[PDB]
């Protein structure tokens, strides 16, 4: 399921912004 | 809503010309604990002694900024936030600098980030995320009326009051252009097509991002992930959105819209602006008016314990405040 896979993937926690 | 524009456009221009400088000093303020970080320093809660009032003040190391090359950035920020008045935008109370840092005492907002109830609860109705997603829009309508540009939406930004209803926070990467613009900036997950493509871009790219908020509200996940930002690049200009079985026909339509690669096709950008998302049918039941006064009951009111109770907000490490005895970056600074 894509929930799972999101779940399992790195991008769970607080995401930063980029730049440049 | 013309004439609510009017004047508040008359109202913000006159801060924008004559921005208000040095209106608090460190030493009125008790500080408590830390609410967050990045990359320039980290946001404190504080008392201010002669009211007792709490507020959240962000400290940027002038240091760090000139570094990382955010000097013209900050100074936007600062500028913007003095200037703006608006339900859902945590209000800047005073602003100040010394030899090392600068501040910025916001209102405190202890209902913490949408981030971390959008991640606990798992997903958000239908209807619970359409409430959110009415005070962003009318919040854009207000800031784009302004020329402002805002280029930072996600979760993580957005504080939910005790009357359970949104503040929109951070303004490191708002600005103020009538024409395009080209600096990479904002989220990975939340980046338009054009800005990955180095194209010149507007604030077209403001509703794109509404529709990743959207859609993360209403899914659980956002519509582009991998493990790696290169990868969900790929992903946005592919410009391929699944959606959830469980989500409506009319949230399905908004977001193809919304998340619509073509830019004389996506809603917010065509000839009828922010009407022909306010007018859609998945908004039906919007009643826009009673939203921004604050009278539509609210799906999720926060626990609240205390004035300045921090439950709602993770903990960081605390670290010490150094001033410098000798001035940092004055000339660079000068206008904050
Ligand atoms: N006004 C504020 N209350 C709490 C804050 C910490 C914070 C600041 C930015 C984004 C998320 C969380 S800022």
């Amino acid at each position: 399921t894509t929930y799972a896979d999101f779940i399992a993937s790195g991008r769970t926690g607080r995401r930063n912004a980029i730049h440049d | 809503v013309k004439e609510f524009l009017a004047k508040a456009k008359e109202d913000f221009l006159k801060k924008w010309e004559n921005p208000a400088q040095n209106t608090a000093h460190l030493d009125q303020f008790e500080r408590i604990k830390t609410l967050g970080t990045g990359s320039f320093g980290r946001v404190m809660l504080v008392k201010h002694m002669e009211t007792g009032n709490h507020y959240a003040m962000k400290i940027l190391d002038k240091q760090k900024v000139v570094k990382l090359k955010q000097i013209e950035h900050t100074l936007n920020e600062k500028r913007i936030l003095q200037a703006v008045n608006f339900p859902f935008l945590v209000k800047l109370e005073f602003s100040f600098k010394d030899n090392s840092n600068l501040y910025m005492v916001m209102e405190y907002v202890p209902g913490g980030e949408m981030f971390s109830h959008l991640r606990r609860i798992g997903r958000f109705s239908e209807p619970h995320a359409r409430f959110y997603a009415a005070q962003i829009v009318l919040t854009f309508e207000y800031l784009h009326s302004l020329d402002l540009i805002y280029r930072d939406l996600k979760p993580e930004n957005l504080l939910i009051d005790q009357q359970g209803y949104i503040q929109v926070t951070d303004f490191g990467f708002a600005k103020r252009v009538k024409g395009r613009t080209w600096t990479l900036c904002g989220t990975p997950e939340y980046l338009a097509p054009e800005i990955i493509l180095s194209k010149g871009y507007n604030k077209a790219v403001d509703w794109w991002a509404l529709g990743v908020l959207i859609y993360e509200m209403a899914a659980g996940y956002p519509p582009f992930f991998a493990d790696q930002p290169i990868q969900i690049y790929e992903k946005i200009v592919s410009g391929k959105v699944r959606f959830p079985s469980h989500f409506s026909s009319d949230l399905k339509d908004l977001l193809r819209n919304l998340l619509q690669v073509d830019l004389t096709k996506r809603f917010g950008n065509l000839k009828d602006g922010v009407n022909d998302i306010k007018n859609h049918k998945w908004f039906a039941t919007t009643d826009w008016i009673a939203i921004y006064q604050r009278k539509v009951e609210a799906p999720f009111i926060p626990k609240f314990k205390g004035p300045g109770d921090t439950s709602n907000f993770d903990d960081y490490e605390e670290e010490e405040i150094r001033v410098s005895i000798n001035e940092k970056c004055g000339k660079e600074f000068s206008e904050f």
